C-alpha cells in the first residue's frame, strides 16, 4: 500500500565554481503524498526554498521538486534531506557534480 | 479546460 | 508532433486536521498551466504557464467554480469510500483521478482517459469505448451503479471529444513557441575509474524538452540492457530534463561500446564514445 520516495539531488545548470545556479532536489515514486524535502548547506536548512505543485505518475506515485538558487564552491556541501511514512529516519542524499 | 460535471464516487 | 491534455486531482482526508484537501493540476504534455488548491489562502485557479494568462475573466470564474465545486464533491467521496471498504474514520486516505485527451501529428483525437485510484490503487476507470466502465472491486461497483444513473460516461465522452480537444488545440497554438518547440538534448561521456581494471562510462542527456527520450548502451553494436544504470528522467526547473546511463566497462575495452540518444528535438540520433 506504501512506496517509499526515489531521491535526486543535482543542479540545473553544469556545476561551476563561484557561478550562481539552482540545486535542486527531486522526489519521486511515493506513496502516500506527505512528505518533508529540506535542501541543506553543510548540514544547515535553507530557509528559501521552492517546490512544485502535487502532481502524480500513471502508476498513481506522487511526485515533486523542490530547489533554490545557490553558488557552489570546492568547499560547500549541499544535500537533500528526506522524511516519508516509509522511512525510520530521514534519509540524506548529498550533492555530487557528478550524478 | 476541465470537466464540468459533478459526480460523487 | 503528439500531444496530449491531462488533469490531475488529489484529495486526501486528514482526520483531525480539517477537512480533506483537494488540489487540481492541469499539463500540456509535460508543461503544467493551472493549479487550483483548497488549501490556499483563497482558493482560485492560478495560472502555472505564461501563454494561458490571456484567457478571460470568464475562464478563470468557470474553472474556480468546477473546482470549488469539486472539493465539496470529493469530500463527500472520501466519506462514501471509507463506508464501503468499512474503514475506521481515524486514517487518511486518498483519491486521486486523471482524465484527458490525446490528438496524433494531425491534430485528430487518438483516444480519451479517465481514470480513478484509491490508496494509489486501481478504483474504477472509463473504458477506451468512452461509454462503459471498469470497477476493480465490489466497492468500485456501487460508484459504477451511481455513474451509470447519472449518464456520466455519455457526458464524459462529449466532454473528452469536444471541449477537451478544442481547448487543446486553442493552447498548442497560444503557447505554440514553447509546447511546440522541442529542445534537444545536450551530450557528453564521461568516464570515472571504479578500479585499476573497470571504469564507469556515463552518457549525459542535459536540456532536453519533452521528457520522452531513449539513452541506450551498446557493446560491439549489441545492447547492454542488463548492466546499464539508467537513472529516472528528472526536472531541471526551466522546462527542460536531465537523464544519465552508465554502463561499468573493462580497462582498455572502451571504445567497444556506443551511447545511443534518440530525441524529437535532434536533427539525427546521436551515436556517442568516450573521447579521451
Ligand atoms: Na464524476
Ligand atoms: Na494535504
Ligand atoms: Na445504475
Amino acid at each position: 500500500i506504501q512506496r517509499t520516495p526515489k531521491i535526486q539531488v543535482y543542479s540545473r545548470h553544469p556545476a561551476e565554481n563561484g557561478k550562481s545556479n539552482f540545486l535542486n532536489c527531486y522526489v519521486s515514486g511515493f506513496h502516500p503524498s506527505d512528505i518533508e524535502v529540506d535542501l541543506l548547506k553543510n548540514g544547515e536548512r535553507i530557509e528559501k526554498v521552492e517546490h512544485s505543485d502535487l502532481s502524480f505518475s500513471k502508476d498513481w506515485s506522487f511526485y515533486l521538486l523542490y530547489y533554490t538558487e545557490f553558488t557552489p564552491t570546492e568547499k560547500d556541501e549541499y544535500a537533500c534531506r528526506v522524511n516519508h511514512v516509509t522511512l525510520s529516519q530521514p534519509k540524506i542524499v548529498k550533492w555530487d557534480r557528478d550524478m | 479546460i476541465p470537466f464540468a460535471m459533478q459526480m460523487a464516487y | 508532433g503528439s500531444h496530449s491534455m491531462r488533469y490531475f486531482y488529489t484529495a486526501m482526508s486528514r482526520p483531525g486536521r480539517g477537512e480533506p484537501r483537494f488540489i487540481a493540476v492541469g499539463y500540456v504534455d509535460d508543461t503544467q498551466f493551472v493549479r487550483f488548491d483548497s488549501d490556499a489562502a483563497s482558493p482560485r485557479t492560478e495560472p502555472r504557464a505564461p501563454w494561458i494568462e490571456q484567457e478571460g475573466p470568464e475562464y478563470w470564474d468557470r474553472n474556480t467554480q468546477i473546482f470549488k465545486t469539486n472539493t465539496q464533491t470529493y469530500r463527500e467521496s472520501l466519506r462514501n469510500l471509507r463506508g464501503y471498504y468499512n474503514q475506521s474514520e481515524a486514517g487518511s486516505h486518498i483519491i486521486q483521478r486523471m482524465y484527458g485527451c490525446d490528438l496524433g501529428p494531425d491534430g485528430r483525437l487518438l483516444r480519451g482517459h479517465d481514470q480513478s485510484a484509491y490508496d494509489g490503487k486501481d478504483y474504477i476507470a472509463l473504458n477506451e469505448d468512452l461509454s462503459s466502465w471498469t470497477a476493480a472491486d465490489t466497492a468500485a461497483q456501487i460508484t459504477q451503479r451511481k455513474w451509470e444513473a447519472a449518464r456520466v460516461a455519455e457526458q464524459l465522452r462529449a466532454y473528452l471529444e469536444g471541449l477537451c480537444v478544442e481547448w487543446l488545440r486553442r493552447y498548442l497554438e497560444n503557447g505554440k513557441e514553447t509546447l511546440q518547440r522541442a529542445d534537444p538534448p545536450k551530450t557528453h561521456v564521461t568516464h570515472h575509474p571504479v578500479s585499476d581494471h573497470e571504469a564507469t562510462l556515463r552518457c549525459w542527456a542535459l536540456g532536453f524538452y519533452p521528457a520522452e527520450i531513449t539513452l541506450t548502451w551498446q557493446r560491439d553494436g549489441e545492447d547492454q540492457t542488463q548492466d546499464t544504470e539508467l537513472v529516472e528522467t528528472r526536472p531541471a526547473g526551466d522546462r527542460t530534463f536531465q537523464k544519465w546511463a552508465a554502463v561499468v566497462v573493462p580497462s582498455g575495452e572502451e571504445q567497444r561500446y556506443t551511447c545511443h540518444v534518440q530525441h524529437e528535438g535532434l536533427p539525427k540520433p546521436l551515436t556517442l564514445r568516450w573521447e579521451p
